[PDB]
């Protein structure tokens, strides 16, 4: 009873979507978010309604949202930006505010969580045009963007920049042009799941792979489940990635929410269904992985006639924890005045400094 | 699939066998293990562990239930108790 | 095929190699091998974990909770550090 | 195209 989603709990950020999320072993950090409802979206507080430019954090030790209170430029694309992490920092590229296409980005942002710092980074090149809903990754030190749409004419373009020297140049090697689709990588190539148009949802039997090495697109035909079949048609989905495999969650085709999990490992291309069905079935949520091997889920759509959205927040996990996970976690449950106890009285406790520095 | 902690004075051994595995078969592995025929030692003889209270759901991997071996009778040194320590 | 583990008070915990390979710092001290620190309520348990994860690991069925007395939480996370497992 |  360890794999299943577990919804948590415990001020709470209001309902939001379109937001993205990346986590460590520390904190979930949760960057933008979009919400119609005024009464939702916390009234006339909201100055950037139907905008959430608020940057929050989930503590895991103590299961405790925090609003950052950063400073310099807070970026305005709000929904369907793209965000990783590295190392430290949070890199932010792409969005779009509101209206849709009114004004979408193609820079980069970087903040220092440590430092909370907000700044922008001054690459060189022939950049991406401004395009929203688009998938970046980090492979070599590099940043790898492609897809997402202008607003009204789609994009296909496998941009890189060289975060050494921040020059920006576009891939020249073909998929179909799609947006809010989803990255896997492994270091030689780049998969693509997931995505489509406005009026359809592309398959998922089917995966293109980009080649570094031979700098050409390659079609793999994924194998099915035992008795299963394929993950149905979806997007607007979440992917994350442990080692080689890659979990798919969420999403819809246009008319149906879909409310399960899938996973694909990159060696052999074999789909698994997990036994896991969501509490809530959403879509344009944000979810993201731990070190540690464990899944959070937040914000998304439930309703796709009424258009209701959540504020529900959801863990599970996806492999066999550590022995020090499974200990770190059985002791915060039994001991909730641990957080309370001060640095040095943890040491004399015993826990190194990383635990204290994550539990405090 | 049940799994089994062998238990002889301070000596504990971690396997696995099946439901329809022999006590004969236990005692050849252990003797693979310790180096003690079978003839010499009892647990704690041909009845298979279908029949001998070793069910699959109470000798989980997570908590599998302890077998007395003697080559004399059972000895079992117990494991040291936890130590007690105040909340602060 | 069996990998032997002393206690520190003297209990004997008789593995299999590749249930004990899952620690990395078993792998790097490698048969015998001696802990003087970790008591044998301890090691009893890291064991009972060493099988638990080697059986459910890449398993598509769901995993069961492992259960753990809050008394020997503090001492079973300090071996669970120190044998990087 | 929703980005929300």
């Amino acid at each position: 009873q360890l794999n299943r989603f577990v919804q948590l709990s415990g001020r709470p950020p209001p309902a939001r979507s379109g937001h993205r999320c990346v986590a460590d072993n520390t904190n979930l950090y949760v960057f933008g978010g979009y919400n119609p409802d005024y009464d939702e979206s916390g009234g006339p507080d909201n100055e950037d309604y139907p905008l959430f430019r608020e940057l929050w954090r989930y503590h895991f030790a103590t299961g405790v949202w925090h609003q950052m209170g950063t400073d310099g430029y807070m970026p305005r694309e709000l929904a369907s930006m793209s965000l990783v992490l590295h190392g430290n920092n949070l890199l932010v590229f792409g969005g779009t505010g509101i209206p849709f296409g009114e004004s979408n980005g193609n820079d980069v942002h970087v903040c220092n969580v440590k430092y909370k710092r907000w700044a922008l980074l001054s690459c060189r090149g022939k950049k991406p045009s401004r395009i929203y809903g688009q998938a970046m990754a980090i492979i070599n030190g590099s940043l790898y963007v492609f897809g997402g749409t202008t607003g009204y004419i789609y994009s296909t373009d496998l941009h890189k920049l060289d975060l050494n020297t921040r020059e920006w140049t576009q891939l020249k090697p073909l998929p179909e042009e799609r947006y809010r689709h989803e990255i896997a990588h492994d270091g030689q190539r780049i998969y693509i799941l997931g995505g489509g148009t406005s009026w359809t949802a592309y398959s998922l039997n089917k995966i293109h792979a980009y080649n570094l090495e031979t700098n050409a697109w390659e079609e793999i035909a994924t194998k099915p489940h035992e008795k299963i079949g394929f993950p149905a048609a979806r997007r607007c989905h979440s992917c994350v990635q442990i080692k080689n495999d890659v979990f798919i969650c969420g999403g819809y085709n246009g008319e149906v929410i879909l409310g399960d999990i899938w996973k694909l490992n990159l060696q052999t291309f074999q789909w698994v269904k997990l036994p896991a069905t969501m509490p809530e079935p959403v879509y344009f949520h944000c979810a993201a992985v731990t070190p540690a091997g464990c899944m959070y889920i937040h914000g998304g759509v439930v309703n796709i006639h009424e258009n209701k959205r959540t504020g529900s927040l959801f863990k599970i996990w996806l492999v066999v924890p550590s022995l020090l996970e499974l200990a770190w976690e059985k002791l915060l449950a039994a001991f909730p005045n641990l957080a309370n106890l001060s640095r040095t009285q943890l040491l004399h406790l015993g826990l190194t400094q990383g635990l204290i520095e994550r539990l405090k | 699939d049940v799994f089994l902690m062998i238990r002889r004075h301070k000596t504990t051994i971690f396997t696995d066998a099946k439901e329809s595995s022999t006590v004969f078969e236990l005692k050849r592995i252990v003797e693979g293990i310790l180096k003690r025929p079978p003839d010499e030692q009892r647990l704690y003889d041909g009845k298979t562990l279908g029949e001998c209270g070793f069910t699959s759901q109470t000798a989980r991997p997570q908590a599998p239930a302890t077998v007395g071996l003697a080559f004399e009778a059972l000895c079992i040194e117990p494991f040291s108790s936890p130590p007690e320590l105040p909340d602060v | 095929m069996y990998v032997k583990l002393i206690s520190s008070d003297g209990h004997e915990f008789i593995v299999k190699r590749e249930h004990a390979l899952t620690s990395g710092t078993i792998k790097a001290m490698l048969n015998e091998v001696n802990f003087r620190e970790i008591p044998s309520h301890v090691l009893s348990k890291v064991c009972m974990y060493f099988t638990y994860k080697v059986r459910y690991t890449n398993s598509s069925t769901e995993i069961p909770e492992f259960p753990i007395a809050p008394e020997i939480a503090l001492e079973l996370l300090m071996a669970a550090n120190f044998l990087d497992c | 195209l929703r980005g929300g």
